[PDB]
RNA sequence: AUCCUUAUGCACGGGAAAUACGCAUAUCAGUGAGGAUUCGUCCGAGAUUGUGUUUUUGCUGGUUUAAUUAUAA
């Protein structure tokens, strides 16, 4: 899929990725948002 | 119904606006033989004592007094209203039109989430609230 | 509520009362053509109407005298051992 | 019952000793962390859950570990390890002696 | 008088229309007659266009003519309840009218397996010796089958994390929990519903 | 006079839990609460009901520069 889309770059082109501007993206991890997510579920929250 | 308190005069209604400090004030403007100002009615009776910290809910016919229905521009059979210390409060519900409301919500803990919701977003005077739910299609 | 109680209109209008913000001819012959218009022109009730009629013979008495209600289903025990039970959660361990 | 105030408050903060070991259960452990980093450009590991379905572990293993499939020790909380609750427990306890003396009596005999 | 009275009345038709969500048969005294019969026939009505709606939303889900999303909710459950009620039937007649084999054909049946072992040369599973070799070689199979519904999970609940508890005790000490599964063997004919 | 024992109280050191604990003019409850089984028996003190808190109780912790005033004219 990815190489049949063009290569990362041509993805990475439809991103923001070059507004954080990292020279190139080898180093990087992202953050799971489940992590976030659960990590503020311990708290005591209304169903809203 | 019966837990439920109305409004006989526009007197009643910004007697009331005005006079709940705290909590939030509810009120549907619908015709009693309209079929969900029936159905709200219902959904709108089985909340009444759970929020009665925050809120408080109260039932006026536009046929009983139709004086805000210009002011306010009440169409439909049924739209509730939430004012708060006097302010008309406004949620957006993706629905098109901000202010005021309109259909019916099926789900209690739904509405609650917006009593609600409107509630804590008016204690801090921002005028938006923002749904937790687009219920736009309708 | 005592405003409910009370209940007194005075002589204003409600808009400014709060300070609220918004945020013979041609009708006579129109009813000509509506009363015109249609001039070319429940089965619940019925059934329990024996017995919210054979009702004719209850004193008042009992309407005074009467239990008020219960709960049979246990809602409260239950439902609190429900919404107990919930309370926390926890983290699963590694 | 009704609902209390949607109002949130000012958070106390108060962390003992004993506090905070009543903390670290219901607190991300690290590890649970380096599950959620999920590292950029490159797929994850995963593993198949019971059901075979694929639970991300992202970063769990330094990519050291990943070339040689080494898992983790690193490090395993005691601190949220599963306890039972109390009344269970003597349930538990109990039914174990029991049966432990009905044993015995097929201990002598 | 009235309006006081009034909502109470409100009231039994609520508890009413429950009593009948749990099949409990509902008794009140001091409830006058006439009235009771009233409620009666009304949870009949609202009983039966309770069914009827139940099973009609139910098939249109089947081919999906939209149905909004609370009825897809609330369906299940308006439904389950009645599939426990027919278990509940089918089993009251169950009792009352007694089981259906009849003994005549049960010895035929008992007759054909025993023949059949017997042809097939076949002793009975003992019951566990104390000392099993395959005991521990066992337990682990069993008690990581009551693991794997969790390996997932990042937050146990409550009764999850009191299961695991076990599970990892047991899956702990084994020689006590085995004796513990002997004796339950040997004897508990009780269990919790 | 010395020691042990027992219970209770004040303590000191140390650990453990904070789905635990309360509270109640409630209601009952050795004049049986509740349970068990090998069906012969055995066990023998709280249960119910409502209610409140329960990621907590009190406290304490670290990051988003004063006024006064002096010349020879």
């Amino acid at each position: 899929v990815i190489q049949a889309l063009g290569g990362i770059e041509t993805i990475l082109e439809h991103t923001l990725f070059k507004g954080t501007g990292f020279n190139s993206w080898e180093g990087l991890f992202w953050e799971k948002a489940s992590g976030f997510e659960d990590s503020m579920q311990f708290k005591k929250l209304t169903h809203a | 119904s019966v837990l439920l308190p109305q409004l006989r005069t526009g007197w009643h209604v910004d007697q009331a606006i005005v006079t709940e400090t705290k909590r939030l004030v509810v009120i549907r403007f619908g015709r009693k033989n309209d079929r969900q100002c029936m159905i709200m009615d219902e959904l709108l009776s089985s909340i009444a004592e759970r929020v009665r910290n925050f809120a408080v809910i109260y039932l006026c016919d536009i046929d009983e007094v139709s004086d805000f229905d210009e002011m306010y521009e009440l169409t439909d059979p049924m739209t509730v209203m939430f004012f708060y210390h006097n302010k008309h409060m406004m949620c957006d519900f993706g629905t098109g039109n901000n202010n005021k409301l309109n259909f019916i919500v099926d789900d209690k803990q739904e509405m609650i989430d917006i009593l609600e919701t409107i509630f804590r977003g008016a204690r801090k005077n921002k005028g938006l609230v923002v749904s937790p739910y687009d219920y736009n299609h309708k | 509520p005592s405003f409910l109680d009370q209940e007194p209109p005075a002589g204003y209008v409600p808009g400014i009362g709060r300070g609220a913000t918004g945020f013979k001819t041609l009708e006579l012959k129109l009813a000509q053509k509506k009363k015109k218009r249609a001039n070319e022109k429940s089965n619940v009730k019925r059934q329990f109407a024996d017995l919210k009629e054979s009702l004719a013979a209850v004193t008042e008495s009992e309407w005074m005298d009467i239990p008020d209600a219960t709960d049979f289903t246990r809602r409260n025990k239950r439902n609190r051992i429900q919404e107990q039970l919930n309370r926390k959660t926890y983290a699963a361990p590694d | 019952k009704a609902l209390p105030i949607p109002e949130d408050q000012p958070k106390k903060k108060r962390a003992g000793r004993k506090f905070r070991k009543y903390k670290e259960k219901f607190r991300l452990s690290h590890v649970r962390q380096l599950q959620n980093r999920m590292e950029f450009g490159k797929q994850e590991q995963t593993v198949l859950d019971s059901y075979g379905e694929e639970v991300g572990l992202g970063m769990s293993n330094t990519s050291l570990q990943q070339a040689v499939g080494a898992t983790s020790g690193s490090r395993r909380s005691a601190g949220n390890q599963a306890k039972l609750t109390k009344v269970m427990k003597h349930r538990i306890s109990e039914a174990n002696q029991q049966a432990d003396e009905f044993l015995i009596s097929l201990g002598h005999n | 008088i009235r309006q006081k009275k009034a909502r109470t009345i409100l009231q039994h038709l609520s508890e009413a229309w429950r009593c009948w969500k749990a099949n409990i048969p509902w008794d009140v005294p001091g409830m006058p007659a006439p009235i009771k019969k009233i409620i009666e026939r009304y949870i009949k009505s609202k009983a039966d266009a309770w069914v009827s709606a139940a099973h009609y939303n139910r098939e249109r889900i089947k081919r999906g003519a939209h149905v909004e999303k609370t009825m897809v909710k609330k369906n299940l459950g308006r439904l389950t309840r009645l599939w426990i009620k027919n278990e509940q039937e089918r089993q009251r007649q169950i009792q009352k009218n007694g089981p259906e084999i009849t003994p005549e054909e049960a010895t035929t049946i008992f007759s054909v397996m025993v023949e059949w072992l017997e042809s097939r040369s076949f002793s009975p599973i003992p019951f566990p010796p104390l000392t099993y070799k395959n005991d521990t070689k066992i337990l682990v199979l069993a008690l990581e089958d009551l693991k794997d519904v969790y390996a997932s999970k990042v937050r146990l609940n409550a009764s999850e994390r009191e299961e695991l508890a076990l599970i990892e005790e047991a899956y702990d000490n084994p020689h006590d929990t085995l004796n513990r599964i002997k004796k339950y063997l040997l004897t508990q004919r009780v269990f919790k519903p």
